């Protein structure tokens, strides 16, 4: 079965219920552990990686006033290394750690069945109300996050090979 | 279920009775400790911090005539000031604590009398006559005390860093470094 | 007989066995993993751990963190193949 991998049996844990479930688990990593935990991890990685990809492109295009003096010609991980000394990365770490302690509480609730994986009730503009909308926007979120994980991996490793940011690379090659 | 952390369940102890409750206890301190003790601690911290923040702000601009009391920086003032006066304040604060609590200054014994948390009977001018005004004042006191806790924390740490008074530090922000 | 009941952690099951193989509750989080999955994991872990150990046998003063991490797969491969045998004789 397994629509994704047609020559493998459908993963036992994956019943097709969750959004973006094409029965893709060739190595059987869903059998080990709880699928709710893996979905929370996947959505965390999706959101973080797509923020990261958009941030890489946006840093390549624009930089805030006065950052050029601090970072020089640094791009990507070089910017990281440069601003760890300055203290920016430390402040980001402090605040993200606060949010992540509260996300720890959220994950403990999820494992107990109270919370749906990846649901933090963050909908200020109120986009997802039409249950239909949320159902589409969930699929779009998962797909875009996966594409973004791959895209950020590609961006970082292209920087490793060449030393050029994503769009600066794309312009000249 | 919480109203503050919408993605977390409402703390069982917090049920909307005490003023200032928005269901904010993500770490479950209320289940482990007495809520009345926690509220007494909260209001005491807020009151001390309110007084402290106003103290720093007034100190940096208004000074006593003596040279030992002419430091705009609060942190530096603590050490420039005579130690005897600081210890006198310590002892007087201790006496006030003892008397106000009634010598029942423990977790087990403080609320044996049954007094409501945060109520030490200090209302000289009698501003709590009107019950509705009293409820508004209670919420305002809680909010302002929390704000003062955070604000004085910021003041003291910015005094450590900048080495200047609160508003001097605010107006002397180094935009070019 | 008057001893207080012994407290045990949550979700504590009975793992005692007199069968040919334990009950696969012994493998915990990996109880639902396939025997073929355990076999492939054990072989891969053995190869990678042996390689990363050989890359560190003449230990230098600056060993590679990834090689140190991967060297822990040789001990891991043993448990993996024990789990493979357990899971082959329990129906999977
Ligand atoms: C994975 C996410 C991520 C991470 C780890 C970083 C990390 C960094 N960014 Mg940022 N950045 C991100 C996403 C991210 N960015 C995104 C999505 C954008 C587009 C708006 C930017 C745009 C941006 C610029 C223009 C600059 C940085 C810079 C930096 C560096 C210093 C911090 C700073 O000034 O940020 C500033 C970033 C912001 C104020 C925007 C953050 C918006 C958040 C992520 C979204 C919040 C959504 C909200 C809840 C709704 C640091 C390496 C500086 C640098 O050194 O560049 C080389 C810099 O000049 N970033
Ligand atoms: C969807 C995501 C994505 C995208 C759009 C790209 C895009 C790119 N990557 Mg890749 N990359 C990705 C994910 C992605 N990557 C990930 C996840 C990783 C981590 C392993 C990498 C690691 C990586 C490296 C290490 C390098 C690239 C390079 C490149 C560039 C040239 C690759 C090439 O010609 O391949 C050719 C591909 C083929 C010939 C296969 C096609 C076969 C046909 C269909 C038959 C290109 C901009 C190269 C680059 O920038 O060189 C300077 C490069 O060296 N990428
Ligand atoms: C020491 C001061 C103090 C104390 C004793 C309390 C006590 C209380 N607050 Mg809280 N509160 C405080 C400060 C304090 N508050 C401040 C400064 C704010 C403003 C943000 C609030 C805002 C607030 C709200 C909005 C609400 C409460 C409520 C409550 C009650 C239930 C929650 C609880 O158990 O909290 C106990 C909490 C503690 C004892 C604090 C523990 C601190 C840990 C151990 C370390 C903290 C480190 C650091 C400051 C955190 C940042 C780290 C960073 C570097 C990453 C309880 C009576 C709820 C209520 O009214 O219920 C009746 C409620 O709705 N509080
Ligand atoms: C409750 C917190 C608090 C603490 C711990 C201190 C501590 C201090 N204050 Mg005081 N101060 C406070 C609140 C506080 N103040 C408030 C609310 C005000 C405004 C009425 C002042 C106004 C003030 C002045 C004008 C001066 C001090 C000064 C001092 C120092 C010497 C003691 C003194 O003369 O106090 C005097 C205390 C009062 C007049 C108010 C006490 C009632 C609460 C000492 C570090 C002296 C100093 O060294 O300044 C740098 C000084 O000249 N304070
Ligand atoms: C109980 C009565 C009492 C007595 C006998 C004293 C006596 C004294 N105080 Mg005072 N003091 C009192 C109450 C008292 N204080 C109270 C209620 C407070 C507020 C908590 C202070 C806070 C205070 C400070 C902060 C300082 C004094 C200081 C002094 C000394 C010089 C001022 C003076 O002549 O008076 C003197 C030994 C000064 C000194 O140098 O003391 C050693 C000094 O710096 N006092
Ligand atoms: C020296 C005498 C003295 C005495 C007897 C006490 C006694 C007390 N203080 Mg402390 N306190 C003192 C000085 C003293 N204080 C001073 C000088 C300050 C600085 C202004 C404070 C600031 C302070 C705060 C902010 C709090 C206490 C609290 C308490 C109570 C619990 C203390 C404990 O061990 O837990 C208890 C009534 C806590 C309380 O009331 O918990 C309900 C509490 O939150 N005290
Ligand atoms: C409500 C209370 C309060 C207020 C009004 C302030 C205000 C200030 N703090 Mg902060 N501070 C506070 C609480 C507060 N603090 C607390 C509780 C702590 C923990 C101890 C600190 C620790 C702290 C440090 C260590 C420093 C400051 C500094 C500052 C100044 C610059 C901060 C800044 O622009 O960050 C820049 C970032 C932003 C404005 C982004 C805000 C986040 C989003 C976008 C909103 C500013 C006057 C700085 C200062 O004075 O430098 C000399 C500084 O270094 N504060
Ligand atoms: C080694 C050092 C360990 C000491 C850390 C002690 C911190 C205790 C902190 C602690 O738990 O105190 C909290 C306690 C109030 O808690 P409750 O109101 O739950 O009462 C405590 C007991 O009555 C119940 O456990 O404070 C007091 O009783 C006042 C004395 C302090
Ligand atoms: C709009 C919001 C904004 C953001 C989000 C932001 C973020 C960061 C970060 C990120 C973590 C760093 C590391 C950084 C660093 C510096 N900023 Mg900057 N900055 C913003 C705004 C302004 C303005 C208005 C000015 C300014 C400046 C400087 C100088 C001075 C260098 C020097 O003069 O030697 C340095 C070193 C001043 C300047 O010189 O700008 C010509 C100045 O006026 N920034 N800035
Ligand atoms: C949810 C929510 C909200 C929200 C929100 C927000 C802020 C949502 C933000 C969403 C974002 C930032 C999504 C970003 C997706 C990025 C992707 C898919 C990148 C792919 C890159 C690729 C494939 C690539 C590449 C590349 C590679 C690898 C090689 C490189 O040389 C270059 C190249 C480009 C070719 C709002 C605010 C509306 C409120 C609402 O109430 C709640
Ligand atoms: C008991 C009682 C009574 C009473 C009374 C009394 C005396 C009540 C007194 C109340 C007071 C003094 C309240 C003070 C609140 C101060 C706050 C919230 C400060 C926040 C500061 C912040 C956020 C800040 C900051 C800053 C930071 C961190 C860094 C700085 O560089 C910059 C900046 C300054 C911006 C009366 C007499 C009516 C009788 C009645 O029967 C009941």
């Amino acid at each position: 079965m397994s629509p994704s991998v047609p020559f493998l049996k459908r993963p036992v844990a994956l019943d097709g219920s969750m959004v973006g479930d094409v029965g893709f688990d060739p190595l059987g990593l869903s059998s080990v552990g709880d699928i709710k935990f893996l979905r929370e991890a996947e959505l965390k990685h999706c959101r973080l990686a797509m923020l990261a990809a958009a941030g890489s492109m946006a840093q390549d295009l624009y930089t805030f006033p006065g950052v050029d003096k601090v970072i020089g010609d640094a791009k990507m991980t070089a910017v990281h290394d440069k601003l760890v000394s300055q203290g920016a990365m430390g402040q980001l770490l402090v605040w993200i750690g606060f949010a992540e302690v509260f996300a720890t509480m959220a994950l403990f609730e999820t494992l107990d069945g109270k919370r749906a994986p990846g649901d933090f009730k963050f909908d200020p503009l109120g986009f997802g109300k039409n249950p239909e909308a949320l159902k589409r926007y969930q699929l779009a979120e998962i797909k875009n996050g996966r594409l973004a994980m791959l895209g950020f991996g590609g961006m970082v490793h292209g920087y490793f090979v060449t030393g050029k940011g994503p769009l600066e690379l794309l312009t000249n090659f | 279920n919480s109203a503050a952390v919408p993605f977390l369940s409402r703390p069982a102890a917090l049920d909307g009775s005490m003023v200032g409750d928005v269901g904010f206890d993500p770490l479950g301190f209320t289940g482990k400790y007495d809520l009345k003790w926690l509220r007494e601690a909260e209001l005491k911290h807020g009151r001390v911090a309110m007084l402290a923040s106003l103290g720093c702000l007034v100190q940096e601009f208004i000074h006593l005539p003596f040279e030992a009391t002419s430091n705009p920086v609060a942190s530096e003032a603590f050490f420039q000031v005579p130690s005897g006066g600081l210890w006198q304040i310590f002892t007087v604060i201790g006496v006030i604590e003892h008397v106000s609590n009634g010598f029942n200054m423990s977790g087990s014994t403080m609320f044996k009398s049954g007094r409501a948390p945060g109520n030490l009977g200090f209302d000289p001018l009698n501003f709590g006559k009107n019950p509705t005004a009293r409820a508004r004042y209670e919420l305002a006191e809680l909010k302002n005390g929390r704000l003062a806790m955070l604000g004085f924390a910021g003041m003291i740490h910015g005094c450590f860093i900048t080495g200047k008074g609160p508003l001097a530090a605010l107006t002397s922000l180094d935009w070019h470094q | 007989a008057g001893y207080s009941p012994v407290p045990s952690p949550d979700n504590t099951k009975e793992t005692y066995w007199e069968t040919k193989a334990p009950s696969s509750q012994v493998l915990g989080i990996g109880k639902d993993v396939s025997s073929g999955n355990y076999i492939v994991a054990s072989v891969v872990a053995a190869v990678v751990g042996a390689a990363c150990t050989g890359q560190c046998i003449p230990l230098t003063v600056s060993p590679n963190p990834v090689f140190i991490l991967g060297s822990f797969l040789l001990p891991y491969s043993w448990a993996l193949h024990v789990a493979a045998w357990i899971q082959r004789n329990n129906g999977k």
